[PDB]
């Protein structure tokens, strides 16, 4: 076998899975007035972003063309992605950890309470 | 219902104390830096808006941020301002003007319910209460002032017919403020002063706050002495108590001959081991114990010292013609010169530090620890069996 | 009443949570195709060439690869759409659903991306700003006057040349295919181990997988006495007296402390 | 304390009896001897006579035989499983005689291996499926036919056909 | 930490303990032999030993037997064995009601409770079923026994009569302890679920559900006890943890396994000694002291033999053990406390004993676990360490994956 068939075959059942995951997911965001907490979202959508750059660098890659080797702007909106998470978000998350942490156990209480 | 809880509070806050009711309550109610935190059980929504028993009642007095060109004055005059007494109380005895400038606030009083006590309930305030000023009750949800009467309305009343009535309901702010409602004052740390006791030390010991100072005077009342703790709060910068540490237990290794001989043994060792948790509390390795070198050895004993010392190890001599070594032997150990070489147990720690520093009799210490002579004779031979092999080992 | 409001956000708390395990779990499916596309060649010559080795079937795998891509991707879209849309990060109800309804082709799909990126932009400054002064206000640093967070991202998005070099490292040593032959030949621009086509992410996705490894780690007949008789038994009886004094706690106490047993405005 | 006498006991037509004399040294009984695995530890009593009584007050090794195959072999004894008198001896571990116990079947398989030349010609070397089955597992169920607490021993026979099915059927 | 080994088998497991002594006698003339210490003569059964305990008055210890079965009553004053009783079966459990040795109840084998007294047996008497643990409250005058049947039975001293057995809802109770401070008392039923009873009304409180993430398998409670404070609750599970727990909270503060994966059979709370966050946790295999707020390994006493229970004289270092061997073991820790006062002089000789030393702080997996672990991969590096037919681990590490697989 052609190495680019070996290759070609592990990208096609990578995209079965997360299609299938993506599917899955998809299915219980649509499942569920509840108020979010706009920084953890934002860290929800950075990273999707990020897969989606990680994604678009896939793309780019695959095609035959390859017009754009190196990715430059599937990178560029990855790095965007990637440092939003790491540097702003990241600080923030933990000096709010601990009153997420008590919310998240009030409502446990809760939860088996009424059960 | 403010009347109902504010005697509520009073029990709790009047629940333990010597006498001195009275004048409290203008102090908490006029003084500026007074502010009051109340523990509360868990709130049940079925419960109808009743209130809940109080139980940990703490009042803070917030201290410090004291110009320098005042204490400077100030302490070359030798005149104490009124309030302020922590920053003034260190800055006096460690002659430090930094530490005045610095904000910190000092639990004038914490009190639980008697009843309660030991279960744990005044050690989660004190925790929560570090935990709001660090900064980490942040609000999660996307005004508390009052205007004061015009001097317009003042003119324009009679004194007949002056409406004297309560405020009105709308206008003043809830009684009970969520932590994260109102925002936390910059403080870099937090003080306690009160008379040494063991129960006291224990629980100021477990909630991280170290020694600073310890009058040498025993309140006549009491006959307690006075001792001032503090914590720092992290974000901020833990040098300055770690010297303060430092300085206060070679203070206090001298002075447990002259007016805390009457301390217990295992008194005096808590507040040494108190002290050396502040050590621990920093990682920097700058300012660390210094391990006797042997010029030092030498200066301090003789070589026939050590032989004198040598013998009593294999039982060959009694105990009286050592009794000259053991006190500089105890300064040296307490003060962490010896190393990680040698080390004690509790009892042993015990017997040492009264001999060597309390300067009591052997007989003496066999009463206090409820041991026989005879075992703490030969506990404090094993001492110096330990201590002869490391001045070996170091030659 | 407020303790309900509480439950609702702690509810709302966890969906995040267990979505935020989801994604990564999409990120480490993802994870060999990102290694495996490092492979691929990197000009036309070597990407013809590889196609020549096996024809057929390299461009049945190839169709069949880049309908997997349309799929898939136009599907993320349309996650992507409907999650800036519920958490209110897109402003414009309307546009949104015109957005999901069309079907979009790969060029449209990457103008999506775009303006859902410059969005999440505008997002971004508005919550880091927001939640930064809470937090400094919270801890006292709104008295004192240590950068604002948004602040931090764009110092760091300004030094995009350094992390720019982070990403080029090749860490794993992954050598496309063909490499050497474009080598050779003067087919990459660029070069003429740091790769600028090769991209690494390696030490985000540890960190990644360590975070959820951590946070599921922190969150997890009458003979022979068979029969008892209860006649007085005079050898025993009075053998010991009971202590008057009683258990040291008071007896209000321990109806409590067994009640607990194993668990104007006025506020 | 222990007594063997009848004149404790009620007569035949119920009459309640008296204590006709004080207890005698030739109708004695010593107290049981709890046997439990463990390392071999035996405790000899002087009986009457010169004869003398073993008590196997531990012992973790015992001599088994294969009736069917007929023959013998010094096995470990894992632990009770089955007593038909009292469960509570189950539950501590105790050994006495008609205990259902388990053993090492590492000395068994390796003489069949030995002898007949078959993991486990071919007709002679076929034997039981349960017992099969017992060796696959690597423990096979044994019932103690000695009494430890008289003869120092614990030797047995391993069970077989309606024997093992029976007990089988009650485990 | 030091540990000393006053008396015991300073022989291996492997090695008979009766043939030693005969080898024992060959080598009297080694100069070892006649410098020995005893702190107490004749303090070794005839066999073994079931339980051990120290009377309240602080100058008496008394012991149960093997064969002949038969109780010791030693004097710490006179270093000697008091007097032998021997008895009709062997003793499950006992207890001292009087300060002294003089009042004592035991509970034999035979489902037969009996009472002894100065001159001897005062009286015996049989329970419906057969026993498993005992205990008795001094406010109440009631002797509560557990037993095989799901009925908690209750005697009563001062009446000398049987009353109303409490019912547990599970069938058996392996262990019952009762608070001093409180009067809550707890049962240890055969499933994993402590039932909590109040004395001063017939009632359960509550029952606890012992959970366990790391390990699904079945386990049974096999010993519980409560600290001094009396808002502290310790369990002790078959599949070898012990439990810590605030009785106000539903969960575990803190679960510390021995790692072996044996029965838990004793649990002493060290608060007497100073230091009062110390536990000790005893399987028949080891006995360890570990920290009781963070879990961390102060010391460990390993015998030889096995330990059928393990007992602390209040207020001082030594440890004495029950063991399979025919001596008892007694343990010295000189750091904990000082040692009692009848044996003062043995802290001047402490560089003469045997001085004996990992194995409490690590975890222990066998074959079989490892491999429904998934940690075959683990095999043959520095994070697994073999012993002998099983294999070391970090506590935390097995935590971690136990919930992997």
């Amino acid at each position: 076998m052609s190495e680019l068939n070996a290759l070609l075959k592990d990208i096609n059942g990578s995209l079965t899975a997360t299609s299938e995951s993506l599917e899955r997911l998809s299915g219980i965001y649509s499942n569920s007035p509840a108020e979010k907490v706009s920084l953890l979202s934002l860290k929800n959508g950075s990273m999707l972003g990020y897969i989606n750059s990680l994604l678009m660098l896939i793309g780019n890659r695959l095609d035959d063309e390859c017009k754009d080797p190196s990715a430059m702007d599937a990178r560029e909106r990855s790095i965007q992605h990637r440092v939003v998470l790491e540097r702003g978000v990241k600080p923030l998350e933990k000096k709010l950890a601990y009153q997420l942490d008590k919310l998240t156990r009030a409502y446990v209480k809760m939860e088996k309470e009424y059960k | 219902v403010s009347e109902n809880f504010l005697e509520k509070m009073m029990a709790l806050y009047v629940s333990s104390h010597y006498k001195n009711s009275p004048n409290d309550l203008q102090l908490m109610s006029d003084a500026p830096a007074h502010k009051l935190f109340v523990l509360l059980p868990p709130i049940d929504p079925k419960d109808g808006g009743r209130i809940p028993d109080p139980l940990c009642v703490i009042q803070i007095a917030l201290e410090g941020e004291i110009s320098k060109e005042s204490v400077r004055n100030s302490l070359s005059r030798g005149q104490r301002a009124g309030g302020d007494l922590i920053p003034w109380l260190i800055s006096q005895q460690f002659q430090d003007e930094e530490f005045a400038s610095l904000s910190g606030a000092r639990i004038v009083r914490i009190a639980t319910n008697p009843e309660y006590a030991s279960m744990g309930y005044g050690s989660r305030a004190i925790e929560l209460l570090r935990d709001y000023f660090e900064g980490k009750f942040t609000d999660m949800s996307e005004d508390y002032s009052i205007k004061r009467v015009s001097d317009k309305e003042l003119a324009k009343t009679n004194l007949l017919k002056d409406d004297v009535k309560l405020r009105d309901a709308k206008t003043l702010p809830p009684l009970l403020l969520k932590l994260s409602e109102q925002p936390p004052h910059y403080l870099h740390y937090l003080g306690v002063s009160y008379g040494l006791t063991q129960s006291l030390h224990k629980f100021w010991k477990n909630n991280s706050f170290v020694p600073v100072y310890l009058r040498q005077t025993a309140n006549d009342l009491t006959g307690e002495h006075t001792c001032v703790m503090l914590n720092v709060l992290e974000g901020r910068e833990s040098n300055w108590l770690v010297e303060f540490a430092k300085d206060f237990r070679k203070r206090f290794l001298s002075l447990l001959s002259y007016d805390f001989h009457k301390f217990t043994a295992v008194q005096a060792l808590s507040v040494i081991e108190s002290s050396k948790k502040a050590q621990d509390l920093s990682d920097d390795e700058k300012h660390d114990n210094k391990e006797l070198t042997r010029t030092h050895l030498d200066d301090i004993f003789s070589p026939f010292d050590l032989k004198r010392l040598d013998s009593y190890s294999n039982n060959l001599l009694d105990y009286h013609v050592i009794g000259d070594m053991i006190p500089m032997l105890a300064l040296l150990y307490f003060g962490d010169k010896m190393g990680d070489s040698v080390k004690l147990s509790s009892v042993q720690s015990a017997i040492l530090l009264a001999i060597g520093l309390q300067r009591k009799n052997i007989d003496t210490i066999a009463k206090e620890l409820n041991l026989p002579s005879n075992q703490t004779i030969a506990m404090f031979a094993k001492i110096m069996r330990k201590m002869s092999q490391y001045f070996r080992q170091l030659l | 009443q407020s303790v309900q409001r509480d439950a609702s956000k702690g509810y709302s708390i966890l969906q995040q949570t267990k979505l935020f395990d989801n994604i990564i779990d999409l990120r480490i499916k993802l994870q060999k195709a990102v290694i495996a596309a490092n492979k691929l060649p990197l000009t036309t010559e070597s990407w013809e060439e590889a196609k020549m080795d096996d024809s057929e079937e390299t461009k049945r795998l190839l169709k069949e690869n880049e309908k997997l891509f349309n799929n898939l991707f136009n599907r993320l879209i349309n996650f992507r759409i409907k999650f800036q849309l519920g958490d209110h990060i897109t402003q414009n109800e309307e546009v949104a659903k015109h957005k999901l309804s069309k079907k979009r082709s790969l060029k449209e799909l990457y103008q999506e991306t775009n303006s859902l990126d410059s969005e999440l932009k505008e997002y971004r400054t508005a919550v880091l700003n927001k939640w930064s002064t809470k937090v400094s206000s919270a801890s006292g640093n709104a008295a004192l006057s240590n950068l604002p967070a948004d602040v931090q991202v764009e110092n760091q998005l300004s030094d995009m040349s350094r992390l720019m070099k982070r990403t080029k490292l090749n860490r794993r040593n992954i050598t496309p295919l063909y490499f050497q032959k474009d080598c050779a030949n003067g087919r990459l621009p660029e070069l003429i181990t740091e790769n600028p086509y090769v991209f690494d992410d390696e030490d985000f996705y540890r960190v990644l997988l360590n975070d959820l490894i951590d946070k599921k780690i922190s969150n997890a007949k009458a003979s022979k006495g068979r029969k008892l008789n209860y006649s007085v038994q005079d050898p025993i009886a009075n053998y010991e007296a009971p202590i008057t004094s009683g258990y040291k706690w008071s007896d209000d106490q321990i109806d409590e402390f067994f009640a607990g047993l194993l668990g104007i405005q006025i506020f | 304390g222990i007594s063997r006498d009848s004149r404790h006991k009620r007569s035949a037509t119920g009459a309640k009896r008296a204590q006709f004399r004080k207890k005698r040294k030739f109708e004695l009984g010593r107290q049981p001897a709890n046997t439990k695995i463990g390392a071999k530890r035996i405790h000899s009593v002087r009986t009457r006579g010169g004869n003398k009584k073993y008590r196997a007050l531990r012992i973790e090794t015992g001599n088994f035989s294969w009736a069917s195959e007929g023959i013998s072999k010094k096995t470990r004894i894992a632990g009770v499983v089955y007593h038909p008198s009292n469960n509570e001896l189950v539950r501590t571990n105790t050994l006495t005689k008609a205990a259902i116990v388990q053993i090492d079947a590492t000395p068994f398989r390796q003489w069949f291996e030995a002898h007949y030349g078959q993991t486990l010609r071919a007709a002679s070397a076929k034997i039981e499926s349960s017992v099969e089955s017992q060796f696959s597992a690597g423990r096979l169920y044994a019932c103690i036919s000695s009494r430890p607490g008289q003869s120092g021993r614990c030797d047995g026979y391993i069970l077989e056909g309606e024997e093992l099915a029976f007990y089988l059927r009650r485990l | 930490v030091s540990v000393y080994q006053v008396s015991g088998t300073n022989v291996s497991r492997s090695l008979p303990d009766w043939i030693a002594k005969k080898r024992k006698r060959q080598l009297k003339n080694d100069l070892e032999y006649q410098n020995r210490v005893e702190l107490i003569q004749d303090f070794e059964f005839s066999e073994a030993s079931n339980k051990i305990k120290v009377s309240r008055d602080g100058q008496y210890c008394m012991a149960t037997g093997t064969y002949k079965p038969q109780i010791h009553v030693y004097d710490f004053a006179n270093l000697s064995l008091k007097f032998d009783r021997h008895t009709d079966a062997e003793n499950v459990d006992f207890t001292i009601l009087s300060d002294d040795w003089t009042k004592s109840v035991h509970l034999q084998n035979d489902r037969s409770i009996q009472f002894q007294n100065k001159g001897g047996l005062h009286y015996t008497t049989r329970i419906p079923k057969f026993g498993r643990s005992l205990v008795y409250n001094k406010v109440n005058c009631d002797l509560y026994v557990g037993a095989s049947g799901n009925e908690l039975y209750r005697l009563n001293l001062e009446k000398g009569r049987f009353l109303n057995p409490f019912k547990l809802d599970t069938e058996g109770v392996n262990h019952v302890s009762i608070n001093e401070v409180n009067g809550l008392l707890a049962a240890g039923t055969e499933t994993n679920v402590v039932e909590f009873w109040d004395p001063r009304s017939r009632s359960r409180v509550s029952k606890l559900y012992l959970e366990n993430n790391i390990d699904n398998r079945p386990f049974q409670v096999t010993t519980t006890s409560f600290r001094n404070d009396g808002l502290t609750f310790a369990c002790g599970t078959s599949n070898g943890y012990s439990y810590i727990y605030d009785l106000r909270t539903s969960e575990p503060s803190i679960i510390k396994d021995q790692g072996y994966g044996f029965d838990i059979k004793k649990i002493i709370w060290l608060d007497n000694v100073g230091t009062e966050n110390k536990i000790v946790t005893c399987d028949k295999r080891i006995a360890k002291i570990w920290d009781r707020l963070d879990g961390k390994a102060y010391a460990s006493m390993e015998p030889s033999v096995d330990i059928n229970d393990i007992e602390h004289v209040p207020g001082t270092g030594m440890f004495f053990t029950a063991n399979e061997s025919i001596p008892m073991h007694t343990y010295y820790i000189p750091s904990l406390g000082p040692s009692p006062r009848w044996c003062s002089f043995l802290d001047s000789i402490t560089e003469e004993l045997e001085e004996k030393p990992v194995y409490s702080n690590y975890r222990f997996i066998t074959r079989d676990d490892v491999k429904k672990l998934n940690l075959t991969h683990l095999v043959g590096s520095r994070v697994l360490r073999a012993y002998m037919h099983g294999f070391f681990i970090n506590t935390e590490l097995y935590d971690k994956v136990s919930l992997i697989a």
